[PDB]
């Protein structure tokens, strides 16, 4: 879900 | 893996006033150094809240739909060596984890910003630049810009995901 950032 | 470019070839927003980029964001666009297989489900818009604390951390959280349920994720970020530079964690990497570096590249605070990332998590490396938005619209001219800045970095345009608008979870 979280493929960005850190 | 496309190689990160030197921090050299990466600008850093002057000015920059953590109490003004503070609140919600969107991720709007990202390009990164790996992959992306075309025989997939399509990639989500996700929200991130940059909290402003008192002591100039910011405690980071991201909403984002999955398959059936809302998730989210929880961490510090805190300054470094100059204004609008970041590394992740208040203690320095615990046991076996995840290291970040954070650079503001460029923002106007109340439309978008662009911010470089690099990682290591389970001692990989990889690097990306997210395009952030206060709203969920993304036009074309500032597609057209996040695509040439990206590939002034070195990554060509199929590293390169608009994540789909989406209303669950994260309004």
């Amino acid at each position: 879900v979280f493929f960005a950032e850190d | 893996l496309i190689p990160a470019p030197p921090l050299s070839k990466v600008p850093l927003q002057q000015n920059f006033q953590d109490n003004q980029f503070h609140g919600k964001w969107y991720v709007v666009g990202v390009a990164g150094n790996k992959s992306l297989r075309e025989d997939k489900d399509p990639w989500k818009m996700y929200a991130t809240i940059y909290e402003l604390k008192e002591d100039k951390s910011y405690n980071v959280t991201s909403v984002g739909f999955g398959t059936k349920k809302c998730h989210y994720k929880i961490r510090t970020f805190v300054p470094g060596s100059q204004p609008g530079e970041f590394t992740l964690g208040r203690i320095k990497s615990r046991p076996g984890r995840t290291s970040a570096l954070v650079r503001v590249v460029s923002t106007n605070y109340n439309q978008h910003a662009m911010v470089f990332f690099k990682v290591v998590q389970q001692n990989r490396e990889s690097f990306n630049i997210t395009l952030y938005g206060r709203t969920k619209e993304l036009t074309s001219e500032l597609k057209e810009n996040f695509i040439r800045f990206s590939k002034s970095l070195g990554l060509p345009e199929n590293h390169i995901v608009f994540p789909v608008p989406i209303d669950q979870c994260i309004d």
